[PDB]
C-alpha cells in the first residue's frame, strides 16, 4: 500500500528535496487518513496538463466551483484530485520556489483537504454535532462572526440559523471550508490566520492534529477488516440453522473459551434440534439407521424404514430395515426399539412446522384417539391419550412397498442404552472438527519427555525431535472400541463437551458420540453449511464448501490452530466413492518440484496396473532391456537429487549440483521418450515429468544468476559419451 | 496384508532393480530395492531380514521372499501421514513450503525459544537443492531418515 508514488526521479534533490518538504509539513495520519480511503499522491515531472497517465476523462469536471473561491482553467493547474472513488492527488513542479508567496502551496493543501472532507468528520459519520455545531460558529457562539475567508457567497446567510434546517443542502460549501481551514492550520505560512479570523475552527483542526486524524485512521482502519472480510451470519443468527441447541451451543460456548479451540460442526437437522433439549438421547455409531422427515417419527429413527427419508426405495429401505436389525442382533442390551411417545411440546411443535394435522377423534376398544393426520398416501396414524403412544396401518386401499399390508401397530423407534433405560434415538453432534490452538498442544505434552528433547545437541534432530512431539501428542490419532476412530485429546474434549452439555440440563447420555468428521475417511462428505464457534464465543455458519475452506485458512489455519484435514480428501473415498475437494499446499507446489525416486517407481506401478503394459516388458529385446536399464537411471538422478549429505556444500552450490542431477534426469526422460513404442500411456507421464524438471530448475536458478532459461541452458550441454567436462562447463554457462 | 498397491509398487520396483532378470536379488541389490522405494535400512539390518530366510543360493532372496518380508516393517508403520500433516502445520502460510520465519515462529507456539541463528541454520541442513526452503520432500527425509 505504498501512498506516495514518485513518478520522475528526473530533477535530483531540489524535486525531491521539495516533494518532501511538502509530504513533511502534512500530518503523517492526515495521510493514514488517505492511504486508507484507499487513495496514493502522485508526484510527477512536467505531467502538467491532461498528460497524467491518470488524468483521462473518468470522473472530471461536471459542475465547478474548484480553487478556494473560483477559477477553472485547468491548464493553469499543477495539482488535483481524482475526486471519484479512491482519492487519487496527483501533483508535480517545474522550476525550484514554492515559498515567498505559499498562495500556491496552499491549494495543495485544500486540493488535498477535498480527499478526507466529504469523508471526514464532516459527513462519513455525519455531519456529527461536533462539527453541526462547529458550522453554528456563524455567529451564536463568540463575538466573533467572522467568517469572510470561508463563507461568502454560500453563507452571507447570517440571517438563517444554521443547525440541521439547511446543513444536508450544501454539504460540498461546508466542505471548501473544511479545505480552505486544513490549508490554512497547515499552510507552511499563515497558520494563526486560521487561529484569529476564525474562533474554534483553529481549535477544531487542532483537536484534528490532537487525535481527530488518528480517530477516523482507526474506525477506517477497523472498518478496514470488518468491510472486505467472509460472509458468515455470526450471532444467532446462524445458531438458528445450526441445528445444534441453543442452550447448548451457548454451553459450548465456555469451553472454547477455556482450551481455546475452534469447534466446528455439521447440520443437526431442525427436526431434532428440540427432541435433543426434551431428553431424547442421541445416535451413536452403533446405529445406521436413516432418520425421517414427515410424520409424527420425524427426528426418529423408526424401526420401520419406510418411514424415513427413504420412502419408497425397495432396496435402501429394504436393505434399510436388515441394518437396524442387526444393530440391535449385535449391540443388544444397548440398542433396541421403544414405542414412539411424543409429549406435548413435540406435537405443538410438528404443527406450525407442518409436519402433522391434529383434528377429528375417535373410539376403539375403549380408549381414545386423537386421530394424526398427514398427506403420506399409504400410512395413516393415530396417538393414544392415555399414554400418549402413537400407531399407524396400511391405508385400507394400499400396500407397503416391500410388500406388506398391516393395521394399527404401535410405532417403534431405535433407542440406545441410557442408564439401564432404552431412550429413543436422534440426530447426534458430529464435529467437523476441533482446533485446539498449538499453544494448548503444549500443555498436552508431559514436560519430562519435552525436556528430554530441548536438551539435545544437534540442532536439527531437535526439530525431529519436536515433530514427533506435535505428531505424537496432537496429531495422532489412534481408532477406538467406542468413539469412533480420533485423537487422544480430541476424546476428553469430547467428554468436556458432554459433561458441559449435561451439567446444564441433558438427560440422555452423551450428544456428541464419536470423532471428528475429518476422520470419517470411509465415508466422507461435503456440507455447504458449517457451524463453528470461534474460541471466544462468536457463533458462526459458513456457506460454501469454500467460504468454510476460506474461513478456515484465514483465521484456523494460518493463525496458531492446529488444524489435519480429512485424509481421503482429493483421494477417493471408498465407502462412498466420493471426490472431496480441498486445496492442499503441499500439491499446490507440486508443479514444481523433482519428484522422487520412490514417487516416480510409485507412478509407473499405477499405470502398470492399468493398460496392463508396464514402461518395459519381459522380453528379449535388447530394445526394453535398454528401456528398463534406463528408468533405473532416472530412478537414480532423481534419488541422487535428494541426497541427504547435500549439506556439507554451501547454498549456491546445492543449487547448481542439482540444478544438474536434475538435468542430468530431464535428459534420460527426453532419451527414452524418442526411444522405441512406450504406450502413449507413459508418454504423457514422462511428458508431465518433464515440466517438472524444468518448473523444478528454472527455479534453483532464479533463485541465484538468473537471465539463462532451461530451454536454452540445455542446449549447450553434450550429453554424447563423455559426461566429465560437462559439468565444468555448466559452471561458466550460469557465470 | 499389503494393498495389491502395495505390492505393485513393491515389485515395480523389485524388478526394476534385477539386471539378470531371473525373480531374485543379490545382496548389494536388495539394498537398491529398497532406497529408491523411500527406505534405507542400515548395512547390517539388511541382513537379519535376508540372512534369517537361505533357501536360496544362499546369498539371494526371491519376491516371495521380498514380498513376505516386508512387514517386519510396514504393516506395523503407518507414520507417513503423521507426517505429512506435521508438515502443513509449519508451513503456515499455504505456499507449501517451509521457511525459517516460520519454523522458529511455530517453534516458540510449541513453547520453545529458537535463537534467529540456529533456524537459519535448522532450515539450512534440511534443505537438500539449497532453495534456501524445506519443501514436503525434504521434511519428509530430514524426520524420517534417522
Ligand atoms: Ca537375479
Ligand atoms: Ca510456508
Ligand atoms: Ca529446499
Ligand atoms: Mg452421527
Amino acid at each position: 500500500n505504498n501512498l506516495v508514488k514518485t513518478e520522475f526521479t528526473n530533477e535530483t534533490l531540489d524535486k525531491i528535496q521539495q516533494t518532501q518538504d511538502l509530504l513533511k509539513k502534512i500530518p503523517k495520519d492526515v495521510l493514514e487518513i488517505y492511504s486508507e480511503l484507499g487513495g496514493e499522491i502522485y508526484f510527477t515531472d512536467i505531467d502538467l496538463v491532461e498528460h497524467k497517465e491518470l488524468q483521462d476523462l473518468s470522473e472530471e469536471e461536471k459542475n465547478s466551483m474548484n480553487s478556494r473561491g473560483e477559477k477553472v482553467p485547468f491548464a493553469s493547474r499543477f495539482v488535483f484530485e481524482k475526486k471519484r472513488e479512491t482519492p487519487k492527488l496527483i501533483i508535480n513542479i517545474k522550476d525550484y520556489a514554492i515559498n515567498s508567496e505559499q498562495s500556491k502551496e496552499v491549494y495543495y493543501e485544500i486540493g488535498k483537504g477535498i480527499s478526507l472532507d466529504i469523508i471526514s468528520k464532516d459527513k462519513s459519520l455525519d455531519p456529527e454535532f461536533l462539527n453541526l455545531i462547529k458550522s453554528l460558529s456563524d455567529d451564536s457562539d463568540s463575538s466573533d462572526l467572522l467568517f469572510s475567508q470561508k463563507f461568502k457567497e454560500k453563507l452571507e446567510l447570517n440571517n438563517k440559523s444554521i443547525d440541521i434546517n439547511f446543513i444536508k443542502e450544501n454539504l460540498t460549501e461546508f466542505q471548501h471550508a473544511f479545505s480552505l481551514a486544513f490549508s490554512y492550520y497547515f499552510a507552511p505560512d499563515h497558520r494563526t490566520v486560521l487561529e484569529l479570523y476564525a474562533p474554534d475552527m483553529f481549535e477544531y483542526m487542532n483537536k484534528l492534529e490532537k487525535g481527530g486524524f488518528e480517530k477516523i485512521s482507526e474506525s477506517l482502519k477497523k472498518e478496514g477488516v470488518e468491510k472486505d472480510r467472509i460472509d458468515v451470519l455470526k450471532g444467532e443468527k446462524a445458531l438458528k440453522a445450526s441445528g445444534l441447541v441453543p442452550e447448548h451451543a451457548d454451553a459450548f460456548k465456555k469451553i472454547a473459551r477455556e482450551l481455546n479451540t475452534y469447534i466446528l460442526f455439521r447440520p443437526v437437522n431442525k427436526l431434532a434440534t428440540n427432541l435433543i433439549k426434551s431428553g431424547v438421547a442421541t445416535k451413536g455409531l452403533n446405529v445406521h439407521g436413516k432418520s425421517s422427515d414427515w410424520g409424527p417419527v420425524a427426528g426418529y429413527i423408526p424401526f420401520d424404514q419406510d418411514l424415513s427419508k427413504k420412502h419408497g426405495q425397495q432396496l435402501a429401505v429394504e436393505k434399510g430395515n436388515l441394518e437396524n436389525k442387526k444393530s440391535i442382533t449385535e449391540h443388544e442390551g444397548e440398542i433396541g426399539k421403544i414405542p414412539l411417545k411424543l409429549d406435548h411440546l413435540r406435537i405443538e411443535e410438528l404443527k406450525e412446522n407442518g409436519i402433522i394435522l391434529k383434528g377429528k377423534k375417535e373410539i376403539d376398544n375403549g380408549k381414545k384417539y386423537y386421530l394424526l393426520e398427514s398427506n403420506n398416501q399409504v400410512y395413516e396414524f393415530r396417538i393414544s391419550d392415555e399414554n400418549n403412544e402413537v400407531q399407524y396401518k396400511t391405508k385400507e386401499g394400499k400396500i407397503t412397498v416391500l410388500g406388506e399390508k398391516f393395521n394399527w401397530r404401535n410405532i417403534e423407534v431405535m433407542a440406545k442404552n441410557v442408564e439401564g433405560v432404552l431412550k429413543p434415538l436422534t440426530a447426534d453432534y458430529d464435529l467437523f472438527a476441533l482446533a485446539p490452538s498449538l499453544t494448548e498442544i503444549k500443555k498436552q505434552i508431559p514436560q519430562k519427555e519435552w525436556d528430554k528433547v530441548v536438551n539435545t545437541p544437534n540442532s536439527l534432530e531437535k526439530q525431529k525431535g519436536v515433530t514427533n512431539l506435535l505428531i505424537k501428542y496432537g496429531i495422532e490419532r489412534k481408532p477406538d472400541s467406542t468413539k469412533g476412530t480420533l485423537s487422544n485429546w480430541q476424546k476428553q474434549m469430547l467428554d468436556r463437551l458432554n459433561e458441559a452439555v449435561k451439567y446444564t440440563g441433558y438427560t440422555g447420555g452423551d450428544v456428541v458420540n464419536h470423532g471428528t468428521e475429518q476422520d470419517n475417511e470411509e465415508f466422507p462428505e461435503k456440507d455447504n453449511e458449517i457451524f463453528i464457534i470461534n474460541p471466544e464465543g462468536e457463533f458462526i455458519l459458513t456457506k460454501n464448501w469454500e467460504m468454510t475452506g476460506r474461513f478456515i485458512e484465514k483465521n484456523i489455519t494460518g493463525k496458531d490452530y492446529l488444524y489435519y484435514f480429512n485424509r481421503s480428501y482429493n483421494k477417493i473415498a471408498p465407502g462412498n466413492k466420493a471426490y472431496i475437494e480441498w486445496t492442499d499446499p503441499i500439491t499446490k507446489a507440486k508443479i514444481n518440484t523433482i519428484p522422487t525416486s520412490a514417487e516416480f517407481i510409485k507412478n509407473l506401478s499405477s499405470i502398470r496396473r492399468s493398460s496392463n503394459v508396464g514402461v518395459y516388458k519381459d522380453s528379449g529385446d535388447k530394445d526394453e532391456f535398454a528401456k528398463k536399464e534406463s528408468v533405473k537411471k532416472i530412478a537414480g538422478y532423481l534419488s541422487d537429487y535428494y541426497n541427504s549429505a547435500n549439506h556439507i556444500f554451501s547454498q549456491e552450490k546445492k543449487r547448481k549440483i542439482s540444478i544438474f542431477r536434475g538435468i542430468q534426469a530431464y535428459n534420460e526422460i527426453e532419451n527414452v521418450l524418442k526411444s522405441k513404442q512406450i504406450a502413449p500411456e507413459y508418454k504423457n507421464y514422462f511428458q508431465y515429468l518433464k515440466e517438472r524438471i524444468t518448473n523444478q530448475v528454472q527455479l534453483l536458478l532464479t533463485h541465484q544468476k538468473s537471465n539463462i532459461e532451461f530451454k536454452l541452458l540445455y542446449k549447450q550441454l553434450n550429453f554424447t559419451e563423455n559426461e566429465t567436462d560437462n559439468f565444468e562447463v555448466f559452471q561458466k554457462i550460469i557465470d | 496384508a499389503a494393498t495389491e498397491e502395495q505390492i505393485a509398487e513393491f515389485k515395480e520396483a523389485f524388478s526394476l532393480f534385477d539386471k539378470d532378470g531371473d525373480g531374485t536379488i543379490t545382496t548389494k541389490e536388495l539394498g537398491t530395492v529398497m532406497r529408491s522405494l523411500g527406505q534405507n535400512p542400515t548395512e547390517a539390518e539388511l541382513q537379519d531380514m535376508i540372512n534369517e530366510v537361505d533357501a536360496d543360493g544362499n546369498g539371494t532372496i526371491d519376491f516371495p521372499e521380498f514380498l513376505t518380508m516386508m512387514a517386519r516393517k510396514m504393516k506395523d508403520t503407518d507414520s507417513e501421514e503423521e507426517i505429512r500433516e506435521a508438515f502443513r502445520v509449519f508451513d503456515k502460510d499455504g505456499n507449501g513450503y517451509i521457511s525459517a520465519a516460520e519454523l522458529r515462529h511455530v517453534m516458540t507456539n510449541l513453547g520453545e525459544k529458537l535463537t534467529d541463528e540456529e533456524v537459519d541454520e535448522m532450515i539450512r541442513e534440511a534443505d537438500i537443492d539449497g532453495d534456501g526452503q524445506v519443501n514436503y520432500e525434504e521434511f519428509v527425509q530430514m524426520m524420517t531418515a534417522k
